[PDB]
């Protein structure tokens, strides 16, 4: 009758060979490893909502949007009086480093950095404004411009 | 003074919420009013070691 | 700088 | 007995 | 000495099907009256 | 039982 | 992995 | 921290 | 005083219901009123041992 | 003396990879308003 | 004087903001009013060493 | 696996 | 009969 | 007899 | 705690 | 000496089983009332 | 423990 | 725990 | 890669 | 396998 | 002129 | 370190 | 840190 | 490849 005993201990060690110890040990090693492949290198960027003054005079320097890999940054375009400025159109150069979404009516351009650091540029032709608002974007900065209020130099269709 | 408790913490940044309801965010080294500046953000333990000895940890109700 | 998950006592 | 970090520390012998 | 491994093989064939039945749960039903 | 749990707990919190 | 978890 | 099902008297 | 009973327990968090109808949730270390601070949660037996020696069980009615 | 050959060829396959990462410049896209 | 902080920095250009909102970008050798001429731009750390000994680093509330 | 189950 | 089951119960509750 | 802890606890000999 | 069907007299 | 490698094959074959059970994260479902 | 640049620096022995 | 971390970070900042 | 990061 | 069954 | 990612102390 | 000329120019040993 | 950078920079500017 | 680039 002891054969049943040693045999069945052998079965308890091969059928379910993960001890209740070893199950939790495996689960916690998975947890640590996926924390390791989840932890961003160094200090992640600063999610900040800023507001820039857009000057279109010749010699003026273009506004800069700083991005984060895989994060939404929505640019809102603003006239001098505090009113929104809907978009007439836009051009994006290098569209595999930035992915753009926009409902064809509003004043919101929401960009993602499709790749970590290559910088590029966006031209945004506004409704009543002849000059394209032509801006520079750099991803992977030590801050991430969550949203930026472009206070453009002109006056929009809303007073 | 004003007491801040950890709101979220990851390797690097950490979002921190005070007793006045304000929300701010800290890195490896940055100025925190009252607590001076930070040396350590242990995200696995949820501990922030600062200058004058205070250690910031998840609110007792939020933890 | 410090990754605590790569931590050893 | 094993914690979450990965290291294993166990008690020796303890009965109730 | 072959007896232990032979009978353990019979045990694997049994116990695997047992645990497979106990893993089985079926979905409840809801009968809406007229 | 539980005394093994306290022993293991204190041994974990004693060794980092 | 630290002891103050 | 303690996994009690990982228990042994 | 107010006697708290166990409402449910899993490894780590334990949800608890008392005589006043208030519900709470407790980890390895927490300040829990009256009984002080919880020394451990024994999930597979449904027990909470605290610092004050008081032991929290599932109520006789709900277990 | 063969280690030179293997590290060279290895990185040659790496470097062609980097370079036809360089030559690709995707066309810019113009989206119009409604 | 007029205090500057970076908003963006890459190998080469440094995209800089002043306290008055004037915005400028810089290269290896360029003139900055008050701070002199730029000597080195470390974009990995986010520092710029100028001739006047002044080091330009990200402002505290955006770093 | 304890005895006070 | 019942004495065997009860004895097994006490010996199980005595050995954690 | 076997408990729920998975370890075996049996009585020796009892009859009624 | 007793599953008595695994019982032996 | 080879028993460790035999149980090595078994223990890995089980461990990979637990871990890809772990990576399973189903999508959540909604039922909109009438 | 490792930084972001690539080079490995590590403390020797430190317990808490 | 944290003592290993702070020794490591100071030895990092000392060795560029 | 430098130590002032 | 009991006897008081 | 200097690429500091090629940095070596 | 390598320049834009393609010819390598590197410092020898410098610590901070 | 920056010492290696400016040393390499001045070495590159000095050697055409 | 010039020293004043």
């Amino acid at each position: 009758e002891v054969i049943d005993k040693k045999a069945f201990k052998d079965m308890t060690r091969n059928l379910y060979p993960l001890n209740p110890e070893q199950v939790v040990k495996l689960k916690q090693i998975y947890e640590t490893s996926e924390y390791a492949k989840a932890a961003t290198p160094g200090t992640p960027p600063k999610p900040t909502a800023t507001s820039q003054f857009v000057n279109l005079s010749p010699g003026s320097t273009p506004p800069v949007i700083r991005l984060s890999q895989g994060f939404v940054s929505s640019l809102v375009f603003l006239d001098s009086t505090g009113a929104p400025w809907p978009i007439a159109a836009y051009d994006l150069g290098d569209p595999s480093s930035f992915n753009i979404q926009w409902d064809k009516t509003s004043n919101t351009l929401m960009i993602q950095a499709t790749k970590l650091y290559n910088y590029g540029n966006l031209a945004v032709r506004l409704r009543g404004l002849n000059t394209p608002v032509m801006l520079t974007l750099i991803p992977g900065q030590k801050a991430v411009d969550y949203r930026v209020d472009l206070r453009v130099q002109g006056y929009g269709p809303n007073a | 003074r004003i007491i801040y408790y950890i709101q979220a913490v990851i390797p690097g940044r950490a979002w921190l919420i005070g007793s006045n309801g304000s929300t701010l965010t800290v890195r490896e080294g940055s100025k925190i009013p009252g607590y001076g500046m930070v040396k350590l953000i242990d995200s696995l333990q949820g501990r922030i070691l600062t200058s004058s000895g205070q250690v910031i940890k998840f609110s007792q109700e939020d933890s | 700088c410090v990754s605590m998950i790569g931590g050893s006592r | 007995r094993v914690s979450i970090g990965g290291t294993v520390y166990t008690a020796k012998k303890y009965d109730d | 000495q072959q007896e232990i491994q032979q009978r353990t093989s019979d045990m694997l064939t049994a116990a695997t099907q047992l645990v497979q039945d106990w893993k089985q749960v079926e979905t409840q039903v809801y009968t809406e009256g007229t | 039982c539980t005394d093994a749990a306290l022993a293991a707990l204190e041994y974990h919190k004693s060794n980092a | 992995p630290f002891g103050a978890d």
